[PDB]
């Protein structure tokens, strides 16, 4: 799907937007998660903590759509009840 | 051909036809009542329930004869004694007439000092301590056996057990009862193995035996013990104004028990239908028959509806043309009254037997004790099955439904060690139900010489109706579990208490980082086992109902799941209990907690390697568990 | 429609057109030499295996990572000193090369006392005691852990293990070898319980780990240490002239042992071949990958066949229309030097997932170690399947059959703690073979580095014949077990087994007399697993084997055969060879016997409650595996 696409190349941009001025990584946290209407943006360690982490919310989260860009996990959800589980499960694990 | 709506209205109509009060009456005769385990009349009930399942002409009819250990009362009666040290007076409280078995026989003189209920936490929010001295509880929240063992656990030399008004708003005051203080179920002289001649009986002892003296006294005994005793009693307790907490320093109670083992023959009455698709795997139905005094709410109710039961399923395969897939069997056990012994030793001894072929259990014992209430206890996977169940069956009284509370699965208590289920459910993994209609106290003739069919009539008119939704509620049971191709077990439950695990994990979150432990890997063996929960439903759901292959391998995948659950890390011999979820010990989900409770109390009372052990051994039980849903073993995905 | 003559004839036929001792050299490159467990060449090895499995289009294959604990050599030296107890003179006598894994990292000094082999009847028969002074011992008869268990028990500091010439004929004196002293399998610091990440490894150590240092030393170390030795040892040992039996007065023995633990990363690789009918059974077959030489004979052979067989089956199903009604899985382990750490590794994982699925194991390794004679070991399920492949296949070099004794099944010896059956036999109850083409001698280069592809082409020249009829061998066995409707399983085998048993008990009978016991209920029992087996042959011969309902319900009576000899009264944890047969531990016949065996031998070593529970809990045993077998639970005849 091309639209996922087309949404990877917008937190590009962000990433240089943020890279513009001196941001911390929950500053871009924030701005990757307002770009893409995300419901919870998690920002590992490595890129390896960041696959752990999305394939077990993906794993109890069918239906969210995760952007794994960087060591930034970004899930974006249809409904509040998926939001919640989500950030539970990322909050928690 | 024969679907649902026609089974349940048959079920019916011929509940319609059924007389269960006459059938109660029938079991209160003099000819039956009392009947101890292995006496005589237990014996004469035993052959009369052999010949109705004879006469109902069930596939077969068979018994089990089982020789077990029991405690009775000795020819020197026990004592509750007031010594006054000064040594000028003795005063006999009361020589009780009933008695607690398996209590140790030995006589003990100290200081008499009142718990609640004999809680754990009714110990630990305590003025005075109970080292030493002998303990006065209220019985009413939990077994015997587990207020002796908790008073054993801060050296109580002894315990009494009486029965307040306010709990038990009973005219007669100097009304003794029965009870038992084996923390456990089944022989405790065969612990682990079937109490049967080819053991030649080896000398082992069951580690649930306590070894403190406990007796049972009359609530006329309790207030003249109050009548030498100081402080008041909290007001949360709300129990009897005459209630004292300690001992005057001038008193002290001498307690004497000198009951003796014996050993004695009981006998398991059986009776199958045979299924017409798949005979080999079966549903059991039990009720206890045994009871110290007449025990008509306690084992006439039960057995009754045993009889009616098994009369109107052969009834319906005889003359209704149900066919049902799978068998039905029909059990009466003996001594229930020490410990569910008789369905214990036939769990022991024919587990090999049992292994993914019994797939579900029905008690019937103490199901009328009002009209209120509704209770139902039971392992999650026939949550489901009992919600479509109350859906239906209508309230005795009322009329309306029995399902009210959309919520109800979220609040149901877990079994008891004194039900007849627990050991099912938590020994061999076979998914149990126990359910009544009851009042918010309890029934307070239980184990006492008042438990006839006059006040069981007196106290529920309706006993006739409300039997019968007794018997509608396990008769749909016994159908939705043996009719369909289809086993009406719903695994996806399962993930509910998953999630609350860890959800219970979460206020020691701290706990688990300092010690440099993840909660990761439960989050993944959660998610493994949903995403297998949800591929067998796909696979129900895509699967040919009439392709009885493809339909045997699903069902095969299902009646594995409450066998998974099962602890494969504990010895079954010392730690009989090994469901994760519904047994106990130090393998089980709770401990884990308790344990893990223990670190905040910065005393030296949390076993860190025990904690780290508890952990990994349930995260690879759960794992194990997902795994073996899942699939063939080359399918599993591992990251 | 493929029937055994043509699935043998073809089997045959592929196996006359393939190069063993190709792939064997090819194993042997420097690329692949030398695999100890974890290292870079055995993950290579790992690679192209896989790859392999691949190349031949097999049905699946994956790869199971595991994290365990081995031990390796420290920089600091291990060394074996000789002192002069006149503190003038200290002695080096070597600094060996090779090492004992899991030994305990210690020093210790004291005299040093010959026992021939480390057994139990070497350590009794001797006249010097052995308490609080090294052991030196030849390898041969029993494991290392085993030697090192029996020194332990009396109390030795310290352990030395050396090749003499007369069981090992090796030309080069100084010659170094490797072993592993855990008496049991599997990562020895994750017991009963797999070494996944999910476990986050909790502490935990095997019992069986030792707690004193063992060393191996050359032949020119035992006899430098010979030279301060005194005695003559026993002619029956049959051993060098140098022998000797207790240091001098004025010397003793030094060891220091420094080996430290480290943990590694494991693969198991596997392939799956899935069957035609019921592809959810399945059997094993297994090779040990890893080395600590060059390996060529203890896994080069074995990995060699592994590959070979794969191939060959996988050629037969896609070109040749070979439909095996059941799966095959070809394993290839790793750490298998340090006690079938693979194997019982996955075993623990996914035992949830192989329970009642697995129904045989075969081993490959050391299979081809000679010529003289052809030697087996496996459950008495298999013991027709044997007898049957062994009237048809040819000895590579007499081209005679190798069914030449017809008592060869009461001479079969069990399967030992060093093979990686043992742990499919005993822990997870699948009935296991293992073969081999050997000597009366033990191969002499094992676990040394002149276990080479030179060394093995050289004492067997014929090296492609014998590991083609040794692929014969596993490949009969493969096909006999997966092309059929039938299991081919013999259950019927286990009666000869229980009467041994019985008889076995027959030379105490006065014991059994005088403990107040009877041996009535065994034969009983006895009878009871005759008339089931009896009834099961029966119905396999009155069934129709096109009727698949039938068959698949006799077919799971028979697959759970095994599972049913594993004591369910024993913690899987603490005491993992379960099997009452051919396990480890006081709940198995043999322990039975030998505590029964104390009593005559009037000392104060027998345990009467023990023996009382062991009976108890075997006979049952037993009389529970016949009940099961003799179909439902209410079939049972038993009163
Ligand atoms: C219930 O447990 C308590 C606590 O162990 C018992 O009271 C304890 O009794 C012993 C001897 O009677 C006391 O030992 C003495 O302690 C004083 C403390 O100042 C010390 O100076 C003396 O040298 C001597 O060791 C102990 O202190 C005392 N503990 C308390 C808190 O008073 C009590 O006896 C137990 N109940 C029964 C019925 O036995
Ligand atoms: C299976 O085990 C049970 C329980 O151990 C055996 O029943 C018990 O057998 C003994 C010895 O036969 C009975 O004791 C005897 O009682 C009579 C009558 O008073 C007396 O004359 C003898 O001197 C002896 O004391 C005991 O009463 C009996 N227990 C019960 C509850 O019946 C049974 O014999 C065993 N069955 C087999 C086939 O081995
Ligand atoms: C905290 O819990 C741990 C784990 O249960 C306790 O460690 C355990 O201690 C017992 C007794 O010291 C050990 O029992 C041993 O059993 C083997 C079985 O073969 C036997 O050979 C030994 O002689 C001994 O009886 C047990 O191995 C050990 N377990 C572990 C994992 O270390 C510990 O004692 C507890 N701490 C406290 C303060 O209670
Ligand atoms: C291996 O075990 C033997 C026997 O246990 C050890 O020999 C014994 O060593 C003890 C020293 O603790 C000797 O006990 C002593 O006996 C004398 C005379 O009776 C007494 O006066 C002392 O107070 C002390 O109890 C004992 O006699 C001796 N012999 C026997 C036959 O017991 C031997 O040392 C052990 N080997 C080692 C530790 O390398
Ligand atoms: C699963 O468990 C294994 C076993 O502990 C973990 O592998 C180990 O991970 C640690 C990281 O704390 C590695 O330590 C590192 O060692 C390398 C060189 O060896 C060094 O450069 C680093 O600075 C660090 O000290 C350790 O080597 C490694 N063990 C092996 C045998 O590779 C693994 O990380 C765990 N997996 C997960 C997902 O938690
Ligand atoms: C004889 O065997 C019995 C049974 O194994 C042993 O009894 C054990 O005793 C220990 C403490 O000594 C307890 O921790 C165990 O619970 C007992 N086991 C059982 C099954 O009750 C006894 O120790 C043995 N006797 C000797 C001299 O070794
Ligand atoms: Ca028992
Ligand atoms: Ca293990």
């Amino acid at each position: 799907d091309e639209r996922e696409e087309e949404q990877r190349r917008r937190l590009e941009e962000v990433k240089e937007e943020a890279k513009r001025r001196e941001r911390s990584e929950q500053d871009l946290a924030v701005l990757y998660l307002e770009a893409v209407n995300a419901a919870v943006v998690f920002v590992a360690d490595s890129e390896e903590e960041a696959k752990r982490v999305a394939d077990i919310v993906k794993k109890l989260v069918p239906e969210v759509i995760i952007f794994v860009h960087d060591n930034f996990v970004v899930f974006v959800v249809d409904s509040d009840e998926a939001a919640r589980r989500v950030y539970e499960i990322v909050e928690r694990a | 051909r024969l679907y649902w709506d026609d089974l349940k209205r048959k079920l019916s109509e011929k509940l319609d036809s059924t007389d269960f009060t006459s059938t109660i009456k029938l079991l209160n005769e003099n000819s039956y009542v009392p009947r101890e385990a292995g006496s005589q009349k237990d014996e004469n009930l035993a052959l009369y329930v052999e010949n109705q399942f004879r006469e109902f002409k069930l596939s077969k009819v068979w018994r089990d004869q089982h020789f077990v250990k029991i405690q009775v009362k000795d020819s020197a009666q026990n004592s509750v004694i007031i010594v006054d040290k000064n040594g000028r007076l003795v005063y006999l409280v009361e020589n009780p007439g009933g008695y607690v078995a398996y209590s140790k026989a030995a006589t003990v003189t100290g200081k008499l000092v009142h718990a609640n209920f004999g809680t754990k936490k009714d110990f630990e929010d305590l003025y005075t301590p109970v080292n030493g001295s002998i303990v006065i509880v209220r019985a009413g929240k939990i077994t015997f056996a587990e207020k002796v063992a908790n008073a054993e656990s801060l050296n109580a030399i002894g315990v009494l057990i009486y029965m307040d008004q306010t709990k038990f708003p009973i005219v007669n005051a100097e009304l003794s009862f029965f009870g038992h203080a084996h923390l456990g179920t089944g022989d405790p002289y065969t612990p682990g193995f079937p109490s049967f001649n080819h053991t030649q009986f080896p000398p082992s002892r069951s580690s649930g035996l306590p070894n403190i003296p406990v007796q049972t006294i009359s609530r006329a005994a309790a207030e003249k013990l109050f009548g030498n005793m100081e402080g008041d009693c909290p007001s949360d307790w709300k129990t009897d104004s005459t209630c004292r907490m300690v001992t005057s320093e001038s008193k002290n109670v001498k307690l004497t028990v000198s009951n003796v083992l014996k050993e004695i023959k009981i006998l398991n009455i059986f009776g199958v239908i045979k299924g017409f698709v798949e005979p080999d795997h079966y549903v059991v139905v039990g009720a206890q028959r045994d009871a110290w005094g007449p025990g008509a709410a306690k084992s006439g109710v039960g057995t009754a509806l045993l009889l009616k039961l098994a009369q109107m399923f052969s009834d319906m395969v005889l003359k209704d043309g149900f066919q049902p897939s799978r068998s039905i069997i029909f059990a009466s056990w003996s001594a229930g009254d020490f410990g569910s012994v008789g369905a214990t030793e036939w769990l022991e001894g024919y587990l090999s037997s049992l292994h993914l072929k019994a797939f579900t259990y029905i008690n019937l014992d103490k199901a009328v004790l009002g009209t209120s209430n509704f209770k139902v206890s039971a392992s999650p996977l026939l949550y489901t099955l009992i919600e479509k169940t109350m859906q239906n069956v209508k309230h005795p009284v009322t009329g309306q439904f029995l399902y009210q509370d959309s919520n109800w699965a979220s609040k149901v208590e877990k079994l008891t060690l004194d039900n007849a289920a627990f050991p099912f459910l938590a020994y061999s993994g076979i998914p149990a139900v126990s359910f009544c209609f009851c009042e918010d106290t309890d029934y307070p003739y239980l184990g006492t010489t008042m438990d006839t069919y006059k006040e069981l009539i007196e106290r529920i008119p309706e006993l006739n109706k409300v039997a019968r939704a007794a018997a509608e509620v396990a008769g749909q049971f016994v159908i939705k579990l043996t009719h369909d191709v289809e086993l009406n077990l719903d695994y996806e439950r399962y993930n509910s208490q998953l999630l609350s695990f860890v959800r219970d994990l979460n206020q020691y979150r701290a706990d688990i980082k300092e010690m440099g432990l993840s909660l990761q890997w439960l989050y993944s063996a959660r998610g493994d086992f949903f995403r297998a929960t949800s591929r067998l439903t796909t696979d129900f759901g895509n699967a040919e109902k009439t392709d009885r292959f493809v339909m045997k391998k699903l069902n095969d995948r299902v009646m594995r799941v409450e066998y998974h659950f099962l602890s494969p890390y504990v010895s079954p011999k010392e730690s009989p209990f090994r469901h994760v979820f519904w047994g106990s010990g130090s393998h089980t989900l709770p401990a884990l907690l308790e344990n893990l409770k223990l670190r905040k109390q910065n005393n030296g009372a949390f076993n860190e390697t025990l904690f780290r052990n508890q952990l990994a051994l349930a995260t690879w039980t759960i794992q194990g568990a997902a795994n073996a849903l899942s699939g063939d073993v080359w399918d599993i995905d591992n990251e």
